[PDB]
RNA sequence: GUCGACGUACUUCAUAGGAUCA
RNA sequence: UUUUU
């Protein structure tokens, strides 16, 4: 627990509740779901980290397929359309239009897409008291037009999905192919219910096939059709009736997002600076470069993993090489250009 | 003045980092094995493919290649080496055959034909600035339960 | 199948001679020191009418500066010019379908594939370059 | 040593052409470096070109315009006749005619037809195209 | 003598690679 | 199964 709050930033390496761990605790929520408020103002995302966070909170209002055909998909397909990669999603997609359902109408809306009609009366209701809170603590009277929000910006897709993983940093998870090639042969025919995926910071066993684990029969990646993203973020894990290991995919990240994230935590460590065409070390000074490193997320008994080299600034301050900020491809093209001339 | 003593500090420093690049680039030139430098260009590929520096080419890119590979035709058995190689039984062996095969791999690739990245910045300028204890901390009291560089230190 | 053709015969492909040219016979023309009127006429013995279409043409004037000597050589007043009614600027798809569609033309090249392709075509003559002259394949009246 | 001015300066003007440079310098200078360059100006493939007198071989400096494809020198200079013109007209040439053939016969340095026109013959100096 | 070296003449071993499909 | 500011 301490590490967990240590990996959300709520303790520091001293185990003292940090600035941002103070503001978690001036919400009623878990830390997880704290952070992400702690990292959702940006570009009026707000309120679809409230959608998303107070549906997580209260649980799933989505029936199961076990728990009950054509009429069940048809559902489930309009509310996927949003990202295809992201039960989270999903959730955002039923809060949000249930804001545009006119009240009497509401329980045949519920009704008709299969929801626990309670559970959404608790999120919004939960969606209110976030909401009230925050303007209280910003600036207060709340109109349930305020919660009708319209569809994100694809940019806006692109931050709430670095948002959530803010919340879920720990629970990030590799496919197996990747790290392990010879362990875990993927084929065309597998089945994507099948493909294995291991956790950051799982325990590192004799036999690797004890850290595998695989995706959840009631997520939309089972009828993705192709082969699922290579990092995905999980929200808990479930032991499958064949003794397998399962996950409950929240959303998929892209690594150089990934290493962004975590560089502000204790997850992300960097490499040498790589050499070679393309690569090399522009040193600007004594204390200046610009370079390529190989990032390592993850803490050699778990199991961590390198990610895509990415551009960095690095300094030497007090002789150690710490970096700065992060640059694009065509940010440094032009910095060995600008030190050429 | 005494700046310039700085000058020639920072001077001092790039031409001495500039003679560790030196060395280190002289003994990678003499190093000239072909494993050596197998695995290196091997490791290259990798970091370049996975850090996509190369940019990506467009149909005209694809267009333009594939006319000249089918103007010259430099890619087949026809060419010194691969007929010198194969007529005189030398591409039985493995290592040469992969050699022939990368060839003509090659060749073939540039032949082929209701309603319902921005790396955010984390730090605290963009967190929302909400607003809200010393005596609570004498409550939980209630319960109970450089220096020496150049001198002596 | 076309009336023109008797068997694996092709009893219309008769003197003067209708020839295409693609892309690649020009320098092997070229680096074998062979003018192509005269090498043609000198393996058939015949007039042959030489025909550059569009799309082997632009592939031509894409090559760049380093084959500007084909490209003027393909400019030659003797050398006809073929219009081409189909987007697809590739050159080898572009004879391909011209041999289908009429049975009178010589495919003048050195690709494998498509001298392979135009093997599979009936009543084809298919005439290449190899080393110091001309040769023609598929062509009973030699 | 130094065996064949010619050579050396019709290399040069290749590299400078193969450079984009649209202006070469030459050294040492000879007459029968003028005669050729004399003959490459009024077939066009080169510009103008200045002798910079210096009391000794000299110098040249050749305005170069990108209608050069390429000269070469025929060394040894092989006695040629009538009868053998068309043949090294076949082996330095690409085509029948792509650029001309270069011969110092006894009426002077020209091109191959010239040669052919007056009904002389002599030594092979070069090629151009 | 089932001898050594050389010359000559022959035999023999090292060929599969990419894409799709099950 | 439960369940909470
Ligand atoms: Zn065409």
């Amino acid at each position: 627990a301490i590490q967990l709050l240590q990996y959300l930033g709520a303790l520091d390496n001293k185990e003292m509740i940090t600035e941002d761990g103070k503001k978690m605790s001036l919400f009623p929520l878990s830390p997880r779901f704290s952070k992400m408020l702690l990292v959702s103002d940006e570009k009026a995302c707000l309120p679809y980290i409230v959608a998303i966070v107070s549906a997580l909170s209260v649980g799933d209002p989505f029936i199961n397929e076990f728990e009950l055909r054509s009429k069940f998909y048809k559902s489930r397909s309009q509310f996927s359309k949003l990202d295809k990669f992201s039960d989270v999603f999903r959730l955002l997609s039923v809060v949000s239009a249930m804001d545009y359902v006119p009240k009497e109408q509401k329980e045949i809306f519920m009704k008709k897409n299969f929801l626990r009609g309670k559970l959404m009366e608790e999120i919004v209701k939960l969606r209110k008291q976030l909401m009230y809170i925050i303007k209280s603590n910003t600036s207060v009277v709340i109109r349930n037009e305020d919660l009708k929000s319209d569809i994100p910006s694809v940019i806006q897709i692109k931050l709430l999905k670095q948002m959530i993983c803010a919340g879920f940093v720990d629970h990030v998870a590799v496919r197996a192919d990747v790290l392990f090639p010879d362990d875990a042969k993927i084929t065309n025919r597998t089945s994507i219910i099948n493909i294995p995926y291991i956790p950051v910071l799982a325990t590192r066993t004799p036999n690797i096939e004890d850290c595998f684990v695989y995706i959840h029969p009631t997520s939309i990646l089972n009828n993705l059709g192709e082969m699922p993203p290579k990092y995905m973020l999980y929200y808990s894990l479930h032991l499958g009736g064949n003794n397998k290991t399962r996950m409950n995919t929240l959303c998929d990240i892209a690594s150089t997002p990934l290493a962004n994230i975590a560089r502000k935590g204790l997850l992300l460590t960097y490499s040498k600076p790589l050499t070679g065409q393309g690569l090399k070390t522009v040193n600007l000074s004594p204390t200046e470069r610009y370079c390529y490193v190989v990032p390592r997320f993850g803490s050699d008994l778990k199991i961590g993993w390198d990610l895509n080299p990415i551009a960095v600034h690095q300094k030497k301050q007090k002789g150690q090489w710490t970096v700065i900020k992060f640059i694009t491809r065509k940010g440094f093209q032009t910095i060995t250009g600008e030190e050429k001339e | 003045p005494e700046e310039m003593r700085k000058r020639t500090t920072e001077m001092r420093l790039m031409r001495e980092l500039m003679f560790r690049e030196e060395r280190k680039a002289r003994r990678l030139k003499k190093i000239k094995s072909k494993t050596y430098r197998k695995i290196k260009k091997k490791e290259l590929m990798k970091n370049r493919e996975l850090a996509a520096v190369s940019s990506d080419e467009d149909n005209e890119d694809h267009d333009i290649a594939r006319a000249k590979e089918r103007m010259t035709l430099k890619h087949k058995t026809n060419s010194k080496w691969a007929k010198d190689m194969i007529k005189h039984g030398m591409t039985n062996d493995a290592e040469t055959r992969e050699e022939m095969e990368e060839m003509l791999r090659q060749g073939e690739r540039l032949k082929a034909k209701n309603p319902w990245d921005l790396l955010l910045t984390a730090d605290d300028s963009t967190r929302l600035k909400i607003v809200d204890f010393k005596q609570q901390d004498v409550i939980a009291e209630a319960f109970a339960g450089l220096p020496g560089w150049g001198e002596w230190a | 199948v076309s009336s023109a053709l008797f068997f694996q015969y092709n009893q219309a492909i008769k003197p003067p001679y209708q020839v295409l040219i693609d892309t690649n016979f020009i320098n092997f023309s070229i680096q074998k020191k062979v003018d192509i009127v005269r090498g043609m006429m000198d393996c058939l013995l015949a007039k042959c009418n030489p025909l550059i279409t569009d799309c082997v043409m632009a592939e031509l004037e894409k090559l760049g500066p380093k084959y500007r000597i084909a490209l003027k050589l393909a400019r030659d007043p003797r050398i006809k010019r073929l219009s081409c009614s189909h987007k697809g600027t590739y050159a080898d798809d572009c004879l391909v379908h011209r041999v289908l569609q009429h049975k009178c033309y010589i495919v003048a090249t050195n690709d494998a594939g498509l001298k392979q392709r135009i093997r599979k075509i009936p009543g084809i003559p298919l005439m290449s370059v190899g080393g110091h002259a001309y040769v023609i394949e598929k062509l009973p009246d030699v | 040593t130094r065996s064949s001015v010619l050579a050396d300066a019709l290399n040069a003007i290749n590299n400078a052409e193969k450079t984009g440079k649209r202006q070469v310098l030459i050294r040492p200078s000879s007459k029968v470096i003028i005669k050729f360059l004399q003959v490459m100006q009024k077939h066009g493939y080169i510009g103008e070109f200045e002798y910079i007198d210096d009391h000794r071989s000299g110098k040249i400096v050749v305005q170069l315009n990108g209608r050069l494809n390429k000269c070469g020198v025929i060394s040894p200079r092989f006695n040629v006749k009538i009868g053998d013109i068309e043949k090294w007209t076949a082996n330095l040439l690409p085509a029948r005619q792509f650029g001309y053939v270069i011969l110092t016969t006894s009426a002077g340095i020209m091109d191959h037809e010239e040669a052919r026109r007056k009904h002389v013959s002599g030594k092979i100096l070069g090629f151009v195209y």
